[PDB]
RNA sequence: CAGAUCUUGGUGGUAGUAGCAAAUAUUCAAACGAGAACUUUGAAGGCCGAAGUGGAGAAGGGUUCCAUGUGAACAGCAGUUGAACAUGGGUCAGUCGGUCCUGAGAGAUGGGCGAGCGCCGUUCCGAAGGGACGGGCGAUGGCCUCCGUUGCCCUCGGCCGAUCGAAAGGGAGUCGGGUUCAGAUCCCCGAAUCCGGAGUGGCGGAGAUGGGCGCCGCGAGGCGUCCAGUGCGGUAACGCGACCGAUCCCGGAGAAGCCGGCGGGAGCCCCGGGGAGAGUUCUCUUUUCUUUGUGAAGGGCAGGGCGCCCUGGAAUGGGUUCGCCCCGAGAGAGGGGCCCGUGCCUUGGAAAGCGUCGCGGUUCCGGCGGCGUCCGGUGAGCUCUCGCUGGCCCUUGAAAAUCCGGGGGAGAGGGUGUAAAUCUCGCGCCGGGCCGUACCCAUAUCCGCAGCAGGUCUCCAAGGUGAACAGCCUCUGGCAUGUUGGAACAAUGUAGGUAAGGGAAGUCGGCAAGCCGGAUCCGUAACUUCGGGAUAAGGAUUGGCUCUAAGGGCUGCAGCCGACUUAGAACUGGUGCGGACCAGGGGAAUCCGACUGUUUAAUUAAAACAAAGCAUCGCGAAGGCCCGCGGCGGGUGUUGACGCGAUGUGA
């Protein structure tokens, strides 16, 4: 009979605030509520620098991050760095955009001063 | 700071003993549980054993210091006396 | 206790002038000789049945109990 | 589950009463007192923080029969030491002495050469 | 030490008659630390903490753990926080006043040695006990009076 | 003798009375027996419910132990029973403790005081070492070869204080199985250990066995010379199997508090598969219940840990914990060394143990045959244990007996085959005397004049519930309601409950009783020393079942698989849902004490004492205060004005 109610309880009735007495901080306490998360959080980063996927600028301003937790959750973790190596891309991209537009013309220059040397 | 106005560190003797007593406590339980900063290596390693006894962290040094902190206006003015003194005797 | 991984060596103990006896014991993975010295039980064990039963009678000295089961 | 008893005429809590628990042949659970352990040599100039990394750390009286080589370092003017000691200590009695030996000579020279 | 708050130094001396070394204890003068040099005798001159016959160091020289008759192994003014100051000499008849912590003026007399600096574990008296239990800790490793 | 609350002894009435009421509880059948409410077996229903009505101990009791027999007296009834009575039997230790050492102390001779039995005192007023490595001489015993013994002569030593004081401190060394009518870490079987012995070295191993030489030789070695030989390896940490040594010295271990936090190992608990016995079958249930092991000591391996090393040199600062923390005094980065090592492998070792099916001895059997003792998971669980790191103090956290490391080199030893050595290098020979050793350890073996609801120190602690060693129920383990049963169910009681309407009108007073009570979400006043007040007050929700979202690791996904908790939603019951259990009535005021703490054991728990804070007073040791019969007596004093000693008030 307790396996059966154990079951049924795992799967989550029996467990309305009906039969809940003592503190929720009893029931799971927020120390290690909060060492369950933070110690995957840096499982996670450190698998990332590992990986390669992050260097040390990106992990060591990750781990303070992660410590203040303004990051809650490893979903939340993977969205954002994923996000901010979007952002660097998109900042490489657009610095070589800069850097082929100002070769252009700073050779056309060249060229045109061979023109200019041509028709004088 | 956030969790406070102006109790400071004596906040752990919650609300008794008075107001001037835990005034004139708080301005010494700051100082002999900082930690200073050793002159002998640099860091920052220098904490109170016990009464009138102060410890390093690497250099492993331990030098007498006062009860609630590492140099008595005292205890400096009569190093420099002496200095002045040593001086005159020795020209 | 001690184990000894050299038959020579075993031997030598076996005719040592101190060991009260010696127990053969068979098993359908393995047979272990115990010669139980002065001090020590030195046990030998031979995982190849043929060299062990040549060794049985390689077993020199006036001390060759007991065979076990 | 079983519940045990003490195996010796004591029946308190000490430091000399303690226990481990194991599991004879016959599937039974019981008691083993157990000794208890202590720690290897220190630094013999007293101020290195560390504790020896030389030597079998033993209850005292059991060296009555541990190897000699088992306790102590193969090197000289140690086994008295602690790791810092083995280490640092040993530079630190010739960084000093051969400096002050020959300082002292130095100065001899200059008592004699006013 | 226990039931002190001026905490003690452990010196070690070479002997000078044997092969050995003699472990003292003296009053930590305030300011020394580990590792340091301690002269002690007639001609070590002034540093701190290093002992020195009073009446062979000028006005002022700031002692602690003087002694009362020559060869006391030092009595006076060693508790945490003292001193003593030498005023002046009578160099014949070998007379030293010194103004003792109460605001006395004896005259000691010289060649009796004391400790240059003051005493180590001063200020103690600053901090309220503030609890009846800090008091009794505190007495109950000196003397049955507290109570 | 009539007396004296007369003394001792004896006997009535009260009286077959009070009474044999504390903690739930007993019933059927049978055996022995002259005999059964109680003994015993078998069944059934209950309780202690691991903070036991359990299994062991320390004190203390002292034969209460165990078998048999008796039921004369006791067990407040009975009794075939006992703790009673009578006759028999029981306690086996190098390894378990004492003995060994020292703590707070205690207490001797030197000395002192004292009419005096004696007292004071513990390094102070003392010629305090009876020891020895060794050199020299004598005297010897063998075999006075050359080793052993003694006396004498030197040479060296701190007497740095006799002795006792701990069955819980320190204190080397034993574990598993088996056995009894009672004894086991003792007896039996097996397997190890510590110390001391062998000064006739018992064996092997190390010392350490060569380098250069000219000559007979392909060679090999050889002949004679000489010379070195108190270890080897790695840059380092340190390793290898041992690796000379005294007075003397330096050190180490013995040997250190409380509390928080976290990890690693272990046992136990929980879950998925197996097997092997058994429960249930009126229908269901690959089901439910028990069991499903390897010590000591080794040899190896993972597993933890370092403030240990070498390379190289870091700001775009980095490393990283639950928190911290560390870094030009060398970060990360690689390559290593050590410490612990209870976990796993194997040696013990399956032959033993256990659970099952079976056959003999059929009796006594450590009887003999079979098949099994298998494979995974889990975790903030609990208990031990191991380690890292913190916090606290006007508290800093025992001592010695013991054993060990290094420094130094007084000496020893040999002549090219070998010695003195060997801190334990491996074996082998021998010894470990004395005393305690049963039992109970408590609502029956102890103290309370008892088989007394009183008292008395510890170890270990299953499942469910729930925050939980709370309360409630159930397993292993016990128990017969606590000095009796039967039939009645009156009054008073004693302990529990309930109530129409009214709510303190009762009474000296809300005394007693009653109401609130756990969670989650909301929400907060006066006042304040700013931390409190504060669970203030006040309101809402709470079951069952059916779902959804989110919260992980291992080989961007992909694949693998597992543990619980949270938030939201639909449906459902006579509006019931912390449903037993567990669990705060509230507010506005006055008086006193600041608070915590402590007291009138056996009528006074307070406004009394204390208490931090404040304020005094003496005292520079030929001293303040104080004990003392006495002294160079004694405490504060292992002390010195931030210290003592004497007071008052009392944040
Ligand atoms: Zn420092």
């Amino acid at each position: 009979r307790c396996r059966k109610n154990t079951l049924a309880r795992r799967k989550g009735r029996h467990m309305g605030i009906g039969k809940r007495k003592g503190t929720a901080n009893a029931r799971m306490p927020e120390k290690v509520t909060w060492m369950r998360r933070m110690r995957i959080l840096r499982r996670l980063l450190r698998r990332y620098r590992e990986s390669k996927k992050i260097d040390r600028h990106m992990y060591h301003s990750l781990y303070l991050k992660v410590k203040g937790n303004v990051f809650k959750n490893k979903r939340i973790l993977m969205e954002h760095i994923h996000k901010l190596k979007a952002d660097k891309a998109r900042k490489k991209l657009l610095a070589d955009q800069a850097e082929a537009r100002r070769s252009k013309t700073k050779e056309a220059r060249k060229r045109r001063e061979e023109r200019l040397q041509a028709k004088k | 700071a956030k969790r406070t106005k102006k109790v400071g560190i004596v906040g752990k003797y919650g609300t008794r003993y008075g107001a001037s007593l835990r005034k004139m406590v708080k301005k010494i339980e700051i100082s002999q549980h900082a930690k200073y900063t050793c002159s002998f290596c640099g860091k920052t390693k220098m904490k109170r054993r016990a009464v009138g006894i102060w410890h390093c962290g690497s250099c492993m040094k331990t030098v007498a210091g006062g009860a609630w902190t590492y140099n008595t206006t005292s205890a400096v003015t009569v190093k420099s006396a002496i200095r002045r003194l040593k001086e005159l005797k020795d020209q | 206790p001690r184990k000894i991984e050299e038959i020579k060596d075993f031997l030598l103990t076996a005719r040592r002038k101190d060991a009260k006896s010696v127990n053969i014991k068979k098993n359908k993975d393995n047979v272990k000789f115990k010669v139980r010295c002065s001090r020590y039980l030195y046990t030998l064990v031979i995982t190849d049945k043929e060299k062990a039963e040549k060794l049985k009678q390689s077993l020199p000295p006036g001390l060759a109990v007991k065979e076990l089961k | 589950v079983q519940r045990l008893t003490y195996r010796r005429r004591l029946s308190y809590n000490t430091a000399s009463n303690k226990t481990r628990l194991s599991r004879t042949p016959g599937n039974r659970i019981v008691y083993l007192y157990t000794k208890k352990v202590g720690k290897a040599p220190k630094s013999a100039c007293g101020v290195c923080p560390g504790r020896l990394r030389g030597v079998r750390a033993v209850r005292p009286k059991v060296l009555m029969r541990l190897s000699k080589t088992k306790k102590h370092v193969s090197r000289a003017y140690g086994g008295s030491m602690c790791a810092k000691c083995v280490r640092d200590r040993i530079k630190r009695a010739f960084l000093i002495e051969e400096q002050k030996i020959v300082v002292k000579v130095l100065k001899a020279q200059a008592q004699s050469q006013k | 030490d226990p039931g002190r708050g001026a905490p003690l130094a452990k010196v070690v001396f070479r002997d000078p008659y044997r092969f050995k070394k003699r472990t003292e204890l003296f009053i930590a003068a305030e300011g020394i630390h580990t590792g340091q040099f301690v002269y002690c005798g007639k001609k070590a001159q002034l540093n701190i903490g290093n002992v020195l016959p009073v009446g062979t160091m000028p006005e002022g020289t700031i002692v602690c753990c003087l002694e009362e008759k020559p060869g006391d192994r030092g009595k006076l003014a060693r508790a945490s926080g003292n001193y003593a100051t030498v005023i002046s000499h009578n160099p014949e008849t070998k007379k030293t006043r010194v103004k003792l912590p109460s605001g006395s003026k004896k005259v000691i007399s010289s060649a009796n040695r004391a400790v240059v600096g003051v005493v180590a574990g001063g200020g103690r008296i600053d901090k309220p006990i503030l609890k009846a239990g800090r008091a009794y800790h505190k007495y109950k490793a000196k003397r049955n009076c507290w109570p």
